[PDB]
């Protein structure tokens, strides 16, 4: 059939948030109630489109 | 009777008779063809209705 698509390595490289889950976990609410705007909408476009090499920016 | 009376009822006969018979034989081809194509009410077998779907947001996006 149709040779399948993916990004360039250079399109999937950031900087990391390199912390453990105890430093997620223990910030979680605070993380949740000061970054709601880019997070929802990230989790809506991921859940609308349905595809993660439309949803990496 | 009269010969008038057995001749028209021999032609009622034969017209009725001659009806049924075109009519049998347009049946069986309508239903040879209705069973090769499949495109008419009859030989419609069921498949699966699209109600039973469910839309709502599940729990993981890729789907």
């Amino acid at each position: 059939p149709g040779i399948v698509e993916l990004p360039s390595l250079e399109d999937l490289k950031v900087q990391e948030v390199k912390v453990s889950s105890s430093v997620l976990k223990a910030a979680a609410h605070h993380y949740g109630a000061q970054c709601d705007k880019p997070n929802k909408e990230f989790m809506l476009c991921r859940w609308e489109e349905k595809d993660p090499r439309r949803c990496l920016e | 009777d009269a010969p008038e009376k057995n001749y028209e009822r021999t032609m009622a006969i034969l017209q009725i008779e001659s009806e049924k018979a075109e009519l049998r034989l347009k049946e069986l081809e309508v239903r040879r063809l209705m069973r090769a194509k499949g495109d008419g009410p009859w030989f419609q077998y069921p498949t699966i209705d699209k109600a039973l779907i469910d839309h709502s947001p599940k729990a993981t996006p890729d789907n």
